[PDB]
């Protein structure tokens, strides 16, 4: 069962549940030995990880890992293989034509990344290679960017 | 039965009463306290993540309702808050359902900056000084940019002979309520 089917509806048999509203509730195991887990539903931040990938070569890819966090509480989302967080996104470069970018989901995980690939070698006409990232749920009932 | 409950606040529940009628004659079922009509049902929202819903029986009556609760505040990217309702007998020997609506810097090596801003409501972007600074909206000719709700503005010095510092760019939502300031320099 669920402690609130309006926050989190669940199948009484196969344990499958859908996050309907932002909030906090439980999923309960009714059979002996009887047990429960709390559940929480909330994205309000992105972290990019650089992994020291300085852009020095046009024949390399620069593959920057994404981490995603709740609204208001800034807790990282569950990266578990029994879940899909239902996330889409877009990565681009702004201000400069020196590189291209895209958004990628790591095949077989709740792990996500930017991939960046240069067009040439850096001229003195370039202050920056400004990365832009958007994320949203699969229906775009919100967007969030950096 | 709507009871004029227009969805305007996430810190409210929207609690819509159900009435049920006979197949082939459309007579409402007896709501009496000596009866249980043996009814089960399910309420959900369709198309939109803006709210959740559930099915509820009013404790001590043959009176039934949908309860709806919003997840956030509505954006322009939401045509509808489609309510869905199923009802069945306690054994599911049938089902019946319905769907109902409810800083910046610039230089002689980088004389243009691009300010990206995400919003579902339209955004004005202004300079306090249009003699030191130039500001222009960029037309997103790719549809990919438009789906991202991503407004774009080019920002430039009005002459390459006149260095300046900390000039306030203004940013505001088209209802006048949300406002931001971004100070700009050219060197």
């Amino acid at each position: 069962s669920s402690g609130d089917p309006s926050i989190l509806q669940v199948d009484p048999i196969t344990g499958k549940a859908t996050a309907i509203a932002a909030g906090t509730t439980t999923i309960n195991y009714i059979r002996n030995p009887s047990s429960q887990t709390q559940v929480v539903i909330s994205i309000g931040r992105i972290k990019v990880d650089f992994s020291d990938q300085i852009i020095n070569n046009s024949k390399k890819r620069y593959e920057y890992n994404l981490k995603f966090f709740t609204a208001g509480s800034d807790i990282e989302l569950s990266q578990d293989s029994t879940i899909d967080q239902n996330i889409k996104g877009i990565c681009t470069i702004k201000e400069s034509t020196f590189a291209t970018a895209f958004f990628e989901k790591v095949k077989g995980k709740e792990q996500y990344r930017c991939v960046v690939q240069p067009s040439g070698v850096a001229t003195s006409s370039i202050d920056k290679v400004t990365l832009y990232v958007e994320v949203s749920n699969a229906h775009k009932t919100y967007q969030y960017d950096t | 039965d709507f009871s004029d409950q227009i969805i305007n606040n996430s810190k409210k529940r929207y609690e819509y009463n159900l009435k049920f009628f006979t197949a082939g004659s459309d007579i409402e079922l007896s709501q009496d306290s000596t009866i249980d009509q043996n009814i089960k049902g399910i309420c959900t929202i369709k198309e939109s993540t803006f709210a959740t819903a559930f099915f509820e029986k009013v404790k001590g009556k043959e009176q039934y309702r949908c309860v709806v609760q919003p997840s956030g505040v509505a954006t322009s990217s939401i045509d509808k808050v489609t309510l869905y309702v199923e009802v069945s007998n306690a054994h599911k020997t049938y089902q019946y359902d319905t769907t109902i609506n409810l800083k910046i810097q610039l230089s002689p090596r980088q004389s243009t900056f691009i300010l990206n801003i995400q919003s579902s409501s339209p955004i004005f972007v202004e300079s306090s000084d249009n003699s030191l600074l130039s500001v222009q909206q960029i037309s997103s000719s790719g549809g990919d940019d438009q789906l991202n709700n991503l407004y774009k503005y080019a920002i430039q010095p009005m002459s390459v002979s006149t260095s300046f510092q900390n000039v306030p760019l203004l940013i505001s939502s088209a209802d006048g309520k949300s406002k931001t300031t971004v100070t700009v320099s050219y060197s």
